[PDB]
C-alpha cells in the first residue's frame, strides 16, 4: 500500500 | 507501492476520512462552547472594573 | 460561580485556544495531503480499467 | 475554577 493515505493520519 | 487498493482497503480509507472530519468538528465544537465560558470570564473582569469605578466615585 | 481569572490563568486560556486552533489546522492539512495520495489510488484504478478495455478489445 | 474553559478541552 502507498505511504500517505487518509489512514496513517493517526489521531 | 501498489495504488490499486482493495475494496476493504478502500472502505477503510473512506471511513477514516469520515473520522478525521468528525474529530475536526468535535474539536471545533468543544472550542466553540469553550468561548461561551471565556466570555463569562471577560465579563466578570468588567463587572470588577465597573465595581472599582463605582467604588471610587461613591467615596468622593 | 467565580469567573475572575488571574493573569496566569488568562495567559493559559489564550495559549490553549491557540493550540486547539493549531491542532485543527494540522489535522486539516494532513487530510489535504492524504487526499492527494487517495487521488493517485482513484487514478490508478482508472489506468487499470483502460488496460482491461484495451485487453478485451485487442482479443475482441 | 470555572468549568468548561479553553483549557479543559484536552487534545
Amino acid at each position: 500500500v502507498p505511504p500517505g493515505l487518509p489512514s496513517s493520519v493517526y489521531a | 507501492i501498489d495504488h490499486r487498493l482493495t475494496d476493504r482497503e478502500w472502505a477503510e480509507e473512506w471511513k477514516h476520512l469520515d473520522h478525521l472530519l468528525n474529530c475536526i468538528m468535535d474539536m471545533v465544537e468543544k472550542t466553540r462552547r469553550s468561548l461561551t465560558v471565556l466570555r463569562r470570564c471577560q465579563e466578570a473582569d468588567r463587572e470588577e472594573l465597573n465595581y472599582w469605578i463605582r467604588r471610587y466615585s461613591d467615596a468622593e
